[PDB]
């Protein structure tokens, strides 16, 4: 009862999460550009674009 | 340095790469304007004007 190692595994493939990484320097640079530098905001059309395998 | 989740650090957020001089010890100018030069010595037993 309650052993660590599993005996089998089930998973769902529809949909699929994908988690990417981003350095914090680009995030703070985008924050300092988004409000005082080159002012820009796309909107809900900037929800998501595609990925590459 | 990378990690298996995909996170990475490269040679641009820890250093600034640039094309520069191999040595900064010697530099010269000519009448105030900055200019490099090459100084020729003569081999032993060689003639000068030729």
């Amino acid at each position: 009862n309650g052993q660590a190692n599993a005996m089998a595994t089930v998973q769902q493939l529809d949909p699929i999460y994908v988690d990417v990484t981003q350095p914090s320097t680009a995030l703070l640079r985008l924050r300092r550009e988004l409000a005082s530098g080159q002012l820009e905001r796309a909107g809900d059309n900037a929800a998501k674009v595609s990925l590459k395998l | 340095k990378v990690n298996p989740d995909g996170s990475q650090v490269r040679l641009k957020d820890v250093a600034d790469v640039g094309l520069g001089g191999q040595d900064y010890s010697i530099n010269a100018q000519f009448n105030g304007s900055p200019a490099s030069g090459i100084a020729i010595k003569l081999a032993t037993g060689a003639n000068a004007l030729d």
